[PDB]
RNA sequence: UCCCCCGUGCCCAUAGCGGCGUGGAACCACCCGUUCCCAUUCCGAACACGGAAGUGAAACGCGCCAGCGCCGAUGGUACUGGGCGGGCGACCGCCUGGGAGAGUAGGUCGGUGCGGGGGA
RNA sequence: CGAUCAACGGAUAAAAGUUACCCCGGGGAUAACAGGCUGAUCUCCCCCGAGCGUCCACAGCGGCGGGGAGGUUUGGCACCUCGAUGUCGGCUCGUCGCAUCCUGGGGCUGAAGAAGGUCCCAAGGGUUGGGCUGUUCGCCCAUUAAAGCGGCACGCGAGCUG
RNA sequence: CGCCUCCUAAAAGGUAACGGAGGCGCCCAAAGGUCCCCUCAGGCGGGACGGAAAUCCGCCGGAGAGCGCAAGGGUAGAAGG
RNA sequence: CUGACUGGGGCCUGUAGAGCACUGAUAGGGCUAGGGGGCCCACCAGCCUACCAAACCCUGUCAAACUCCGAAGGGUCCCAGGUGGAGCCUGGGAGUGAGGGCGCGAGCGAUAACGUCCGCGUCCGAGCGCGGGAACAACCGAGACCGCCAGCUAAGGCCCCCAAGUCUGGGCUAAGUGGUAAAGGAUGUGGCGCCGCGAAGACAGCCAUGGUCGAGUGGCGCCGCGCCGAAAAUGAUCGGGGCUUAAGCCCAGCGCCGAAGCUGCGGGUCUGGG
């Protein structure tokens, strides 16, 4: 499971999930990647799913790219508590991930295999995707 | 938590206080800041606290430098 | 060995024009700078195979056919579609531009400036734990290497 | 990059034009030595005296003095009688200090 | 009015780093000494003075070079003041006005004022 | 000059507890019950198919993850009620929902038969007596076709009990 | 529970929560005034004891050092030695 | 005449966005200070690594307390329009110092609450006066001085309840969808595309790649509207009746109905000017 090894801070604030992706738009390591349609807080555990089913999926040959890291703290309240004294403990942490981002890439493999392993790790994940395989697009970026 | 945070200190209202082209007289504080964010150009003073006032009667100016960093002037009528 | 339509714009607004099925774009060298449209599935269908590598000739309403390049394509991030195409018209001097690469991971076109006339289309590379740099490229006669010496690719 | 000799000219200098005067600037060469007036306000140049002008020739420190007394006497005719002196990079001392004394004793007030 | 040098400004890298060439008639510098004025937490290295045997090697000035650095359009986009809509929600569209950052083409091995010395 | 007048615009120079023996003025400006909004918790249903199942992903199962429904639990909130909305269990009397415990009808089976397993349809009728404990709950005895789960102010004290 | 710094704070100022992070209740007789002089951290190479790191020499290095104590702003054309 | 608001001009700012120059975080590869073992060998070192990892190089990302950048706006001053139950000065009299909903920007919360805490606006409060929304403080329309058996409109409507089109033209839906939900699933249906194989006789049927077969057929993409997924407790229902080339949905027209808004006519009253 994925988590950053240090932080300046401990805590953040519930940002926003407004707009495309800023960065990591285009293919650029693999052959077929897995594409966000929809805005998300990606959490590490959702991450560990889908690239453990890819890795089953794959044997023997194949290699995974994993284009998103959660550093983003989430913050979480103990049971039967009331509201205030102070914020939450960490419980976790998400990437957060907005349309047109790249999430996953695989290549060493066929296109059926590809295909296969891609919509098996899209379901693990709580956002509608798409499988994109690379183009001149990407190769212009 | 409720019991770690919860301080903080009054605000300072810094910043700039007179623009240019305002007519000023002698002694007017035409800037608050914290260093020389501003130097003080002609006719300009700077107090212990990187005050910036006018030393006499005219209009406010303002001047960047470049490297040499932001000038205010206070021209004479 | 490629071709396309252009069609001049003025001021039609960019975004009426792509919801017509065109795309919006520009042709540029150190002498001219004119605003062009051109059919959006009729460059899709070249881009394909014609990527910023090979040479595409654009014919225009004033009977001049243009060899040009394509140096940038922006993409829509949400719809994953080009919303704007840079084309760099060729002329007399040298060009620095990507050529394609052939195998027999790291990069997949290596940059070296070139004369149009002597654009080449194949840099076939022969291929356990090692790794290929850019220094051991073929570098046919009429292009010198316009990345560094020591590139992996 | 800047060296000793170019940090002390300014930090004797930013001082001088603080004050808003007309400032005396001295050069000393190996050779000779030069003295302008200088109206920082407007960039000019409002008289000069130098030994190579003059055609002086003798000890350094005699031919520094005279040359004062030729900007002082060329700088009253003029209606100048205030000024700051800029010593620049050079220690008030020796030459620099004959030229200084030989522009008081011309009638300069600094 | 032309050119070279010396001093002092302004604009604040399009002015810089790096590479190559060049200047001693004049100026400037290095240079020769340390009695004298002055000086080194030791040292004439530095600061200072007295000079003219030598050299432009160093420094400095002046030229050529786009390797780096810096500047940088047009076009399009993001965002958005105001006006309207959609979506269970996360959020998203349309009209009107404004409009980047990055990237591309490309530009740049400075510009200019005052004073002084010399030559044409 | 004498200030942890630090509860730092500093009631006096000088000050702690307890009340189920309690009292008054007020508040639904504010808690405990019930309702309400919400649904983290709770119950149920789907998606994915790693893997189990002699062979075989899907007879029976479903790692890691994902999407919902319900409004019975534990909470969050503090919106009507503090010039009063009686609060557990039992008794009596019911009535409704179906995510069905039995009885009726079906598909599949790793269904020979008999007996089962699992899912679908189905709410007409039915769903025992007793020991322990105030108990709800649970365990136990003897049975049964079966000894269902929930709602109705956790149904029902101007109906009883206490 | 008073005071200082940053964020939240929506590019003037100001702005709440038992929101997110840290400090203060001193000190200095020079750590003050002025005049004069000087310029860092780091890296690379060389040098008895001597090293990762003492002191010495050369080169690159524009502020990444320092500025009594938190943080921010400022600053070598000094506020640093 | 100085006001809210607006126009021009200058100056101030570090948010949105973006970026990686700083500070932190961070994916893959290359090169290697130093690590784990290792052929070892302590006489002395290189080397092996499909196990880490400093700097560096390439590619690729993240940030409320990061910034080489940086808007739209906002603030302020000057000049100009702005005569308004505008502004400024002096004094008398207060009340209020429990707010609330909605929209946008944030924090807290679980990106729950008719939740809580701020900022900018708005409305209710005090407009529980009026029209629409079945009913309904704050959603849409609109600021009620009084009278009229006059007229035009607003939001919303024009099949009946119920005022006005069973209006006109083009298209879609068959689910009573419309008239209450997701991931996911599917030869529902209509429309467009990209490709493949086709009397170099194809897909299906039939005898075994060959004959039989004589006009098309097969594989993907997108779009509109539908279907399943879909179980709660007193009696049901889109407000009801009812509605299917609609009385549903989408596009385009003309007309009408519709308020205490506006107009017409008459009257009262406040302020200012003759
Ligand atoms: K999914
Ligand atoms: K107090
Ligand atoms: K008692
Ligand atoms: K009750
Ligand atoms: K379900
Ligand atoms: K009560
Ligand atoms: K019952
Ligand atoms: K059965
Ligand atoms: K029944
Ligand atoms: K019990
Ligand atoms: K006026
Ligand atoms: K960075
Ligand atoms: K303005
Ligand atoms: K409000
Ligand atoms: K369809
Ligand atoms: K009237
Ligand atoms: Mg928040
Ligand atoms: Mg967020
Ligand atoms: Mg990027
Ligand atoms: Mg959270
Ligand atoms: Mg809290
Ligand atoms: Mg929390
Ligand atoms: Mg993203
Ligand atoms: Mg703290
Ligand atoms: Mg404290
Ligand atoms: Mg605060
Ligand atoms: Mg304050
Ligand atoms: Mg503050
Ligand atoms: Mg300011
Ligand atoms: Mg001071
Ligand atoms: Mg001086
Ligand atoms: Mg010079
Ligand atoms: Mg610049
Ligand atoms: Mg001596
Ligand atoms: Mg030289
Ligand atoms: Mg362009
Ligand atoms: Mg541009
Ligand atoms: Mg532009
Ligand atoms: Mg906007
Ligand atoms: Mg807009
Ligand atoms: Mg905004
Ligand atoms: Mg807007
Ligand atoms: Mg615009
Ligand atoms: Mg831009
Ligand atoms: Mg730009
Ligand atoms: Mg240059
Ligand atoms: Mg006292
Ligand atoms: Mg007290
Ligand atoms: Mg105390
Ligand atoms: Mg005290
Ligand atoms: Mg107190
Ligand atoms: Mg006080
Ligand atoms: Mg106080
Ligand atoms: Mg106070
Ligand atoms: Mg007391
Ligand atoms: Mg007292
Ligand atoms: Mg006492
Ligand atoms: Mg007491
Ligand atoms: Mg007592
Ligand atoms: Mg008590
Ligand atoms: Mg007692
Ligand atoms: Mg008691
Ligand atoms: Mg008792
Ligand atoms: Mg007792
Ligand atoms: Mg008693
Ligand atoms: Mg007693
Ligand atoms: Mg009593
Ligand atoms: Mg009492
Ligand atoms: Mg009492
Ligand atoms: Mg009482
Ligand atoms: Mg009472
Ligand atoms: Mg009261
Ligand atoms: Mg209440
Ligand atoms: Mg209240
Ligand atoms: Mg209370
Ligand atoms: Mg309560
Ligand atoms: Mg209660
Ligand atoms: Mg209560
Ligand atoms: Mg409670
Ligand atoms: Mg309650
Ligand atoms: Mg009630
Ligand atoms: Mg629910
Ligand atoms: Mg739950
Ligand atoms: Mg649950
Ligand atoms: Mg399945
Ligand atoms: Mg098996
Ligand atoms: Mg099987
Ligand atoms: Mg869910
Ligand atoms: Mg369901
Ligand atoms: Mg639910
Ligand atoms: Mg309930
Ligand atoms: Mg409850
Ligand atoms: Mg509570
Ligand atoms: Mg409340
Ligand atoms: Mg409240
Ligand atoms: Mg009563
Ligand atoms: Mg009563
Ligand atoms: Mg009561
Ligand atoms: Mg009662
Ligand atoms: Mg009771
Ligand atoms: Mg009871
Ligand atoms: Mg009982
Ligand atoms: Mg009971
Ligand atoms: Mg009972
Ligand atoms: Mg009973
Ligand atoms: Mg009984
Ligand atoms: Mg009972
Ligand atoms: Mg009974
Ligand atoms: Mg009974
Ligand atoms: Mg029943
Ligand atoms: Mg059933
Ligand atoms: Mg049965
Ligand atoms: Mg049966
Ligand atoms: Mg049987
Ligand atoms: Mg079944
Ligand atoms: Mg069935
Ligand atoms: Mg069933
Ligand atoms: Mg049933
Ligand atoms: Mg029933
Ligand atoms: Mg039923
Ligand atoms: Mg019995
Ligand atoms: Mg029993
Ligand atoms: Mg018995
Ligand atoms: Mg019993
Ligand atoms: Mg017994
Ligand atoms: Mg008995
Ligand atoms: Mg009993
Ligand atoms: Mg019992
Ligand atoms: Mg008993
Ligand atoms: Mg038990
Ligand atoms: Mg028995
Ligand atoms: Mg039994
Ligand atoms: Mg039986
Ligand atoms: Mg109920
Ligand atoms: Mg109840
Ligand atoms: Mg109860
Ligand atoms: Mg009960
Ligand atoms: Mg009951
Ligand atoms: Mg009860
Ligand atoms: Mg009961
Ligand atoms: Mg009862
Ligand atoms: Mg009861
Ligand atoms: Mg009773
Ligand atoms: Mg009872
Ligand atoms: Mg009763
Ligand atoms: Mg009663
Ligand atoms: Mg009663
Ligand atoms: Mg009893
Ligand atoms: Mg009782
Ligand atoms: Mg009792
Ligand atoms: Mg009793
Ligand atoms: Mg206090
Ligand atoms: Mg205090
Ligand atoms: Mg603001
Ligand atoms: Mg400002
Ligand atoms: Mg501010
Ligand atoms: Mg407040
Ligand atoms: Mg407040
Ligand atoms: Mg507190
Ligand atoms: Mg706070
Ligand atoms: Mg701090
Ligand atoms: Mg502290
Ligand atoms: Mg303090
Ligand atoms: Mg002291
Ligand atoms: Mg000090
Ligand atoms: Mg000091
Ligand atoms: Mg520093
Ligand atoms: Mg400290
Ligand atoms: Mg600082
Ligand atoms: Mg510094
Ligand atoms: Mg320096
Ligand atoms: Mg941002
Ligand atoms: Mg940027
Ligand atoms: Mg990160
Ligand atoms: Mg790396
Ligand atoms: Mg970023
Ligand atoms: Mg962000
Ligand atoms: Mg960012
Ligand atoms: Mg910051
Ligand atoms: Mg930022
Ligand atoms: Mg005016
Ligand atoms: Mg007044
Ligand atoms: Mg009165
Ligand atoms: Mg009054
Ligand atoms: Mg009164
Ligand atoms: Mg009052
Ligand atoms: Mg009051
Ligand atoms: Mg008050
Ligand atoms: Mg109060
Ligand atoms: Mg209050
Ligand atoms: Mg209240
Ligand atoms: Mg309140
Ligand atoms: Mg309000
Ligand atoms: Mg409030
Ligand atoms: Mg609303
Ligand atoms: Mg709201
Ligand atoms: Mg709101
Ligand atoms: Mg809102
Ligand atoms: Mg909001
Ligand atoms: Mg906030
Ligand atoms: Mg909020
Ligand atoms: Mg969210
Ligand atoms: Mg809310
Ligand atoms: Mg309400
Ligand atoms: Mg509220
Ligand atoms: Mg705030
Ligand atoms: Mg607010
Ligand atoms: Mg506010
Ligand atoms: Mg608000
Ligand atoms: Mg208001
Ligand atoms: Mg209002
Ligand atoms: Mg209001
Ligand atoms: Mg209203
Ligand atoms: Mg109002
Ligand atoms: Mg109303
Ligand atoms: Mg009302
Ligand atoms: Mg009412
Ligand atoms: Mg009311
Ligand atoms: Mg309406
Ligand atoms: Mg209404
Ligand atoms: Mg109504
Ligand atoms: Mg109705
Ligand atoms: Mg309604
Ligand atoms: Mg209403
Ligand atoms: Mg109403
Ligand atoms: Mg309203
Ligand atoms: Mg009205
Ligand atoms: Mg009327
Ligand atoms: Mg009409
Ligand atoms: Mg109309
Ligand atoms: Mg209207
Ligand atoms: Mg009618
Ligand atoms: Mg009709
Ligand atoms: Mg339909
Ligand atoms: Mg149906
Ligand atoms: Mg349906
Ligand atoms: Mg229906
Ligand atoms: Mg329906
Ligand atoms: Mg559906
Ligand atoms: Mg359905
Ligand atoms: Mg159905
Ligand atoms: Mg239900
Ligand atoms: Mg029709
Ligand atoms: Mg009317
Ligand atoms: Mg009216
Ligand atoms: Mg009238």
């Amino acid at each position: 499971m994925l988590m950053p090894r240090r932080m300046k801070y401990r805590k953040q604030q519930r940002g926003r999930l407004k707009g495309a992706t800023k960065g990591g738009d285009y293919v650029a390591f693999g052959d077929y990647g897995l594409v966000a349609l929809e805005p998300a807080w990606i959490t590490a555990q959702q991450i560990e799913a889908a690239r453990v089913a890819m890795v089953r999926h794959f044997r023997r040959g194949g290699k995974i790219f994993i284009r998103i890291f959660p550093d983003k703290p989430y913050t979480k309240k103990p049971l039967e508590v009331r509201m205030g004294k102070g914020k939450g403990n960490v419980e976790g942490y998400v990437a957060v991930v907005k349309p047109g981002r790249v999430m996953f890439e695989v290549a060493g493999v066929t296109e059926e295999q590809a295909m296969e392993a891609l919509r098996i790790a899209g379901h693990k994940l709580p956002i509608k995707t798409k499988i994109v395989r690379r183009d001149a697009y990407d190769e212009a970026q | 938590g409720s019991t770690r945070n919860g301080r903080d200190s009054q605000a300072k209202r810094l910043g700039v206080k007179r623009y240019e082209g305002q007519v000023v007289r002698a002694g007017n504080i035409l800037v608050r800041q914290r260093g020389t964010r501003f130097k003080p150009g002609k006719n300009v003073g700077m107090g212990r606290d990187f005050t910036l006032f006018a030393l006499v009667d005219g209009v406010v100016e303002f001047q960047d430098r470049g490297r040499l960093g932001r000038y205010v002037h206070v021209r004479p009528l | 060995e490629y071709r396309l339509k252009a069609y001049y714009r003025e001021g039609e607004k960019p975004s009426a024009l792509r919801r017509a099925g065109k795309l919006p774009g520009v042709m540029y060298n150190r002498h001219l700078n004119r605003k062009v449209y051109v059919d959006l599935v009729e460059f899709d269908k070249v881009f394909r195979q014609a990527s910023i590598h090979h040479v595409i000739v654009l014919e225009l309403p004033d009977g001049q056919s243009l060899p040009t390049l394509v140096r940038q394509v922006n993409l829509d991030k949400r719809r994953r579609r080009p919303e704007h195409v840079d084309f760099f018209v060729l002329s007399d001097e040298p060009v620095e531009m990507y050529v394609p690469l052939r195998f027999v991971e790291i990069h997949r076109d290596i940059l070296v400036k070139v004369s149009p006339r002597n654009i080449p289309e194949f840099i076939e590379v022969d291929v356990i734990g090692d790794s290929l740099h850019a220094s051991d490229l073929k570098l046919p006669p009429g292009v010198e290497l316009a990345v560094s010496p020591e590139e992996t690719i | 990059r800047l060296t000793a000799y170019e940090r002390r000219k300014f930090r004797v200098r930013n001082r001088i034009k603080r004050t808003g005067r007309l400032r005396l600037s001295v050069f000393r060469s190996l050779k000779h030595i030069y003295a302008q007036i200088i109206d920082d306000e407007k960039g000019v140049t409002l008289v000069s005296a130098s030994s190579l002008a003059l055609k002086l020739k003798g000890n350094k420190t005699e031919v520094a003095r005279q040359v004062g007394r030729a900007l002082a006497e060329k700088a009253l005719a003029l209606g100048i009688k205030q000024v700051a002196f800029d010593r620049g990079p050079y220690k008030y001392h020796g030459r620099v200090k004959a030229l200084a004394e030989g522009a008081r004793e011309g009638g300069l007030e600094f």
